[PDB]
């Protein structure tokens, strides 16, 4: 697009986020709609059943007091937009005065923002390790602090996998072994039980609205099934998988357990920490252990093809980057095009809108394929769909833009800075703005409530906010800040569009967190130094392509992704241990504590029937 | 960070707010005057 | 298509630098109570 | 050099040794020389005070009586020459075979070659770990192994440097802490000592002979400045290291604290496994933490200089690669280098012992480098000399001499071959063949015995036979691994003068751990994941050779470094850990026994006088 | 010498070759089948 | 798959005998 | 808007390098000191 | 190099102003 | 690998090394007769 | 300098055959010994 096109996308996508904005404010004052805007504080039990006023609201909670409020994960996940501010701000600015004899001064720019971004992450991954400590160290009692999950409990002709356990515990630590839960595999019984509540939704809605006896009979059935499921599934020793939860008394045991290993084939007798509870994605503890590896690399081959097949979309975008691609595309827009003024507003919002729309489902395949891996836990399972989602990204959507652009690698990066300025206001601005509306919840908390509430109690369960996101929220701010690391030292026009985005972006998700977000596991800020790594990544891309583009001088050019690493490097050993290792010091000051302040704490009691999967309970 | 971050957004738009707006309030009634 | 035409060009002819002051003096004023 | 001067070098090389092991043959049986000969009889306390039948002697003894005899770390060395012929026996063949449609030929070679190197190293890799745990398990008690040593032990006001590390220990690993021992200063004391040891030798040589009342008064002097320094080290407050090592009731405890992180900053109380007591280079123990760092800043940069100089020795030897240069840096060869014999005579062995030559104090100079740095052990000194005289080679043998080559990278490679052959049968071949002589012993046993030799007593102090020389010894082998890799799939007739070296070197070496080399410390081959990832390196660098000589098909040039570094990395994840982690299984398992086959035995007073430093003992 | 060895290489060296191929086929075959 | 990767298999090792025999002599 | 703006840039942004620098001179300084 | 190091310091400073002026403006 | 490398070298010895060894013993005895 | 040209000359033409027999021998009965 040209100039004139991003002047009036801007005007657009300005005046489209503050009508969202006027919309919101009205739907958020209509009293039945509560329940959908502050579900944190129903959820927390701290509510009962001119028009932007709410941005200064969002920012006056303490960070502190939302670390409580909301949980440290979504406080960190928020500071990424902080951080984006940080980085690029300073990169905005000097870019323009600089660079807005030649050849010089973009290595020159290419130092200067490399350091500088090295420096803004040093002190942020200082900064997210000191929270995680002090948050772990005032954490509640939880039943993952004294457990830890072992897999692939080796067999044994004779003796069960409960006695292997139980037997080796007591063996290696004697002194701190406790308890211990076998994994069962109980995922039919799971999904007959799934099945059912389904099938009840169906009932209720169908009593209310008055197929009956057809609804009833299902339910017999199911339940008959459900019943012998119990059965064969408790007495059945196949049910059994070497796997097994183990508690000890002490979290300082469990630390040493979980930070050791245990064997002498380093592949058997595996030791991790326990998720919480309420954060074990019980399917996959089904999952014998070595078919884990098999099972990775299919997705591997699975991930090629989707990135591979996926091309052509983009290449579609790409064709309606120009007006005479648009009406091939879409005659019937041709009597619309002539029109100066809708000439530009089409060629600014549709390849812009056609492109979010085809990677809308892009999340949850990602986490289709994280969740056959087999991963254990819903906090690794967002972990890894992030991962895959931002590799997607820098294939699909920059790399494959910028050379199917050119089919239509230096010279192609610069044609497209007006291509991802006109999708950052139509997938940023404007996205972040309508999110805030947050119009799924609202239909389907009315249709819960219109057709499937046979008693208030129902509608305590209509209201299921989700969570930030992480796996579908991550990766866009990773792209952005790429983008701008990218353009910045050839096309810095682009820089105040990121900008607007992680300012809009932090005060928008600033107020879902407050009022709407629940959290479903805390993993405590582990998933930064996946944050700190993409960013490195960005940085040695940028680089690289720098030297492509500019030319090569190349002891600078090369110098500049060695030293990134070395500063990657750096901050592995010094900040990454307070998310990757628990010191012992820490563990047995929290067990001092805690036996100091309840003597009489029943442990064993407490964590006895935790980890049982829920199906059973 | 955040104290010297603060002052910028005081300072700018305290003192370049107004011509930068200025700019754009004249952009817009161009355009349109240009139009149809 | 024309009746809106000419009231957009009008509206902006006459209206605009009214609304734009509006605009201007609200932003300003705004980032001035935050803090 | 030409063919004939292959030939003719290799005729004088196979007499040279030949005449070598003729001489070893009646040296070795003159009573007088025993104690020079079997040496390792001699400390072991097993020997009171053709002519080739030594090679088979030195094959007769077994693998596991060869562990016992000599020790794990020496078996594990040799078996490195077994693994070069394991590597390069097929290569050559296969080589010969196919090179002696090319291009492709190139690459196919180039992958059959990593392929079955990558194999080879895989079921090696698995061997010595077994052999490592089986050695461990029954290994002999000894102070380490409930022993840490504790770095960096942070600063307090009112508490000395014992009563933080009694305190810490005792809270934090309240079941198992026994005892700790202080870190002491007392560099200047044992300075003194060995300069008083040196007065002495002087004076009883002077005794001998007949000056004596100038060596009484050094002694007098110097006694007087041991014993004042004795009362100030220990009583002076400042010679105290924030340093202990750390005592554990049972090995289980041990493994614990050196393997986990004790406080929540990451670079305090660092804890790391104890070397023996004899392993330990306690002048080191006095460098406080914090410098470490910056002493390895500037030894990287000292190494640099140390490589960029020495690029003019090794010109100089490329120079005298031609006769005219050969002259022109020695004019009075002239007169016999119109000889034809004589010619290739020159020509073959002039270069390779300049060479040789030049290069004799390598390793003394990067040994010196590798304790400025700082390492507490004997054998992390070696291991770290061997890591930079690796690298030297890499850049002033191999690259440096195919460079300068061009001089007077794809075709200077394949000019080279000549030269590297000749380097290796004057450095391999007749090196190892002279070090069964083992001169210098001779040399310095009959002066001892002649001039400073009191008492018969002194003559099992003469009896030092030294070691295997890690640090010389294993930069050698990764020459001879290097040049075989690089060469193999463009000029395979190299590759034969290897396979002899590695063949006699095994013989030789075998006879020499038997009968003659002591064993300094003992890592239970801890080196040998440096050894693995040192091949690999190998690999890695002769695959971008082969791009660069070749040419660019890209696709499978660059999947070659690709896939040898994950296979490298499946390596680490499998086998790595029976080298760095001690499993609790394991560590429970001999304190089990221990307790049972030694049910009264007082570690306390064991381990209470271990790790004093021996000037005070 | 050479041509009668090269040829008693290749028959020596191919001996070993189809023992391989076929440990090389079950080892794929098994690697794969451990996910059923 | 594996109905295909058996014969697949069993055509692999005769192209490799074949590529090396050409290579060989 | 622009000519002013920049400058002011100059000033407001090179009012911070001054005391950066003088932590970059210090920074050396301690590193290389904690040798003796 | 103590003595050689904090000049040099002061020289960068002003070569960083100087070199900064230049692409600036 | 130790047992089939032992038959190797037997195998080596006992049948290829007769002619390997003729052909060194004629390079010499001409290398020499050339010679001066 | 000819004294030794051509005592080296005549050893290679009439003992060396001879000499070259013993050590091919040598050989192939040291390998054939080991295992
Ligand atoms: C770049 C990738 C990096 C990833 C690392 C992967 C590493 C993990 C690997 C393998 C993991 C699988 C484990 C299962 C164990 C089986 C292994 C076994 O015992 O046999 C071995 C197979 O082992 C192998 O894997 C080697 C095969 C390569 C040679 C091809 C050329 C053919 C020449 C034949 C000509 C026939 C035609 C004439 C017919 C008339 C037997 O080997 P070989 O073939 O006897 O010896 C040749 C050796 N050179 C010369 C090649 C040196
Ligand atoms: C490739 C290497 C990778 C290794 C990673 C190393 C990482 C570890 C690093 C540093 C470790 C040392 C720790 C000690 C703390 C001191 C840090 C502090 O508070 O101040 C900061 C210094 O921090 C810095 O280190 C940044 C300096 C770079 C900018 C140079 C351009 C000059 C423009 C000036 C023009 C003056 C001329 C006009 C005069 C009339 C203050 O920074 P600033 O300069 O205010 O902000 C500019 C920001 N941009 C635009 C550059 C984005
Ligand atoms: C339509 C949009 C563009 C209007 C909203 C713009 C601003 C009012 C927002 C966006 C980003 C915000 C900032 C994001 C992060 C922080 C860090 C926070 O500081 C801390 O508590 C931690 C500081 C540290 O990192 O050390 C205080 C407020 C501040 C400066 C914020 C103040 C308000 C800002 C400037
Ligand atoms: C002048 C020189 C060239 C004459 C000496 C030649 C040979 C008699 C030597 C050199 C290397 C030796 C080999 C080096 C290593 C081993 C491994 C060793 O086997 C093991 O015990 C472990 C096997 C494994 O790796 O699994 C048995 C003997 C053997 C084949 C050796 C037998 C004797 C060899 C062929
Ligand atoms: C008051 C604050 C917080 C909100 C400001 C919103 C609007 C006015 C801002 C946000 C980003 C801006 C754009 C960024 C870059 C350029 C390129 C230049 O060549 C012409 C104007 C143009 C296209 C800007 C116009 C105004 C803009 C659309
Ligand atoms: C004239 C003014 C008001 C216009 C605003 C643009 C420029 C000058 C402003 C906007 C935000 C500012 C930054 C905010 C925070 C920090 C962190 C500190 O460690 C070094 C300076 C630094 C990096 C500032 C440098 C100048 C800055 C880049
Ligand atoms: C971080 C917070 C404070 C919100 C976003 C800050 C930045 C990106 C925004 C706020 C207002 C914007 C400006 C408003 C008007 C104009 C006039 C036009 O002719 C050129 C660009 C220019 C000068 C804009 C550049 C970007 C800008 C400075
Ligand atoms: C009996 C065994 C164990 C010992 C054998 C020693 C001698 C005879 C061997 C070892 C390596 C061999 C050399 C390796 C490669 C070549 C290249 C070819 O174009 C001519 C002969 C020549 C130069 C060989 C001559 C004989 C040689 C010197
Ligand atoms: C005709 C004969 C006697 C001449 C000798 C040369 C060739 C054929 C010999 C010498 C040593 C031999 C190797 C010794 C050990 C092993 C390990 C096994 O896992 C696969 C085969 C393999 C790799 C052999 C292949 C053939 C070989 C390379
Ligand atoms: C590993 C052990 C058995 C020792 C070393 C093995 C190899 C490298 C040695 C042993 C004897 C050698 C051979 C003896 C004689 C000749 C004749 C000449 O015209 C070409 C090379 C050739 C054919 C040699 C090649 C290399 C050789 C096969
Ligand atoms: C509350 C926001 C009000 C926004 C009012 C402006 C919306 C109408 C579209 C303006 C487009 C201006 C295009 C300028 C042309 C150019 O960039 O050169
Ligand atoms: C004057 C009030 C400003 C606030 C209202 C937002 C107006 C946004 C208009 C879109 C940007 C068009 C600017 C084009 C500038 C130019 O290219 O000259
Ligand atoms: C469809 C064409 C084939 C190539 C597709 C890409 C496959 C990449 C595989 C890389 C190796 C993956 C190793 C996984 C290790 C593990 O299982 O943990
Ligand atoms: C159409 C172009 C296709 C390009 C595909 C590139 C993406 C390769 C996907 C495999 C990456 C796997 C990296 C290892 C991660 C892990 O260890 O889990
Ligand atoms: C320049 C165009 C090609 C794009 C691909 C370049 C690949 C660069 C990868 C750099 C990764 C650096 C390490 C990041 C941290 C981590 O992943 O652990
Ligand atoms: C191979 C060359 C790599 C060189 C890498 C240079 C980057 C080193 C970064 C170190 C920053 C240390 C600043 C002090 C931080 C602190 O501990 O407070
Ligand atoms: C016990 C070892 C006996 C060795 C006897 C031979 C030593 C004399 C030198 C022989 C050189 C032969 C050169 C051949 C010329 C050529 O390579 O073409
Ligand atoms: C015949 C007895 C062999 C054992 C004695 C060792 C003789 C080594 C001679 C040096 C190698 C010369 C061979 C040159 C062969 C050629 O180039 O034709
Ligand atoms: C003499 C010219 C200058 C360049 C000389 C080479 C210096 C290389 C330094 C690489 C970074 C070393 C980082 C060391 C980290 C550590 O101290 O452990
Ligand atoms: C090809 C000429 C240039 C030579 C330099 C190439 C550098 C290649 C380095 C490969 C290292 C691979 C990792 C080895 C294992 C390790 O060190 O941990
Ligand atoms: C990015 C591509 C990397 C692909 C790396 C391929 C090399 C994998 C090597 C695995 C060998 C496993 C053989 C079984 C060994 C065993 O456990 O017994």
């Amino acid at each position: 697009a040209t100039l004139q096109d991003i002047g009036v996308s801007a005007g657009i996508n300005i005046l489209s986020a503050f009508v969202f904005f006027i919309i919101f404010a009205v739907l958020r004052l209509q009293p039945f709609n509560d329940r959908v805007y502050f579900s944190k504080w129903y959820l927390k039990g701290l509510r009962s059943s001119k028009f932007l006023n709410w941005m200064p609201e969002a920012l006056k909670m303490p960070e502190p007091e939302l670390i409580d409020h909301a949980g440290l994960d979504s406080v960190v996940y928020l500071r990424i937009y902080w951080l984006g501010l940080k980085i690029f701000t300073p990169i905005a600015v000097l870019a323009w005065a600089v660079l807005v004899m030649r050849f010089w001064t973009h290595i020159v720019m290419a130092y200067a923002f490399t350091i500088w971004t090295c420096y803004v992450l040093m002190k942020e991954y200082e900064t997210i390790a000191n929270m995680r400590l002090q948050f772990v160290a005032s954490e509640a009692r939880r039943p993952d602090q004294f457990t830890v999950l072992v897999r692939n409990v080796p067999p044994d002709a004779d003796e069960s996998v409960s006695e292997l356990v139980e037997h080796f515990f007591l063996v290696n630590h004697p002194d701190h072994y406790l308890t211990h839960q076998v994994v069962c595999n109980a995922n039919k019984l799971a999904d007959l039980v799934k099945k059912k509540k389904k099938l009840q939704n169906w009932l209720d809605y169908y009593q209310l609205k008055y197929a009956i006896e057809h609804y009833i009979a299902e339910i017999d059935k199911i339940s008959k099934e459900i019943s012998k499921e119990r059965e064969e599934v408790v007495n059945d020793p196949k049910a059994i998988m070497p796997a097994a939860f183990v508690s000890f008394k002490t979290r300082w045991a469990a630390a040493v357990c979980a930070q050791t290993q245990q064997t002498r084939n380093p592949t058997q007798w595996l030791t991790e920490w326990a998720p919480e509870p309420r954060d074990v994605f019980w399917s996959n503890l089904a999952i014998p252990y070595v078919s884990l590896t098999v099972r990775r690399l299919i997705m591997h081959v699975a991930f090629f093809f989707l990135t591979f097949f996926f091309i052509v979309p983009i290449a579609f975008v790409q064709s309606l980057a120009t007006i005479e691609g648009i009406v091939k595309a879409a005659p019937f827009l041709k009597f619309i095009v002539d029109d100066k003024f809708m000439k530009s507003v089409i060629q600014g919002f549709l390849p812009g809108i056609a492109l979010k729309l085809f990677l809308a489902f892009l999340p949850s395949i990602l986490m289709i394929m994280s969740k056959f891996e087999g991963f254990t836990s819903i906090s690794s399972l967002e972990r890894r769909a992030a991962f895959r989602y931002y590799i997607f990204n820098l294939v699909n959507v920059f790399l494959a833009s910028v050379i199917a652009g050119a089919a239509f690698i230096g010279v192609a990066i610069p044609m497209k800075a007006t291509f991802f300025i006109t999708y950052i206001m139509v997938d940023g601005w404007a996205g972040v703005a309508g999110e805030i509306l947050m119009l799924k919840p609202l239909i389907m908390f009315h249709l819960k409530n219109a057709f499937l509430v046979k008693t208030d109690k129902d509608r305590e369960e209509a209201m299921d906010p989700g969570s930030i996101g992480f796996n579908t929220g991550e990766p866009r701010i990773q792209l952005y800040f790429l983008l701008g690391l990218v353009y910045a030292p050839v096309t810095p026009m682009l820089l105040p569009f990121i900008l607007v985005f992680f300012a809009l972006a932090y005060i928008v998700y600033r107020h879902q967190i407050i009022n709407v977000y629940n959290q479903e596991y805390e993993s405590a800020a582990a998933f930064w130094p996946d944050v700190h790594g993409r960013v490195i990544a960005a940085l040695v891309i940028s680089q690289l392509l720098l030297m492509g583009l500019l030319g090569t001088a190349a002891p600078f050019l090369i110098a500049l992704p060695v030293l990134t690493i070395g500063f990657h490097h750096f901050c592995k050993g010094r900040y990454e241990p307070a998310f990757i290792r628990y010191p012992l010091q820490e563990a047995m000051m929290k067990d001092t504590l805690e036996t100091a302040r309840e003597p009489n704490l029943n442990l064993k009691g407490y964590l006895q029937n935790a980890y049982v999967h829920p199906v059973f309970k | 960070f955040a104290e010297k971050f603060k002052e910028a957004v005081k300072d700018y738009f305290a003192k370049f707010w107004d011509p930068a707006a200025e700019k754009l309030k004249e952009a817009v009634k161009d355009y349109f005057a240009k139009l149809w």
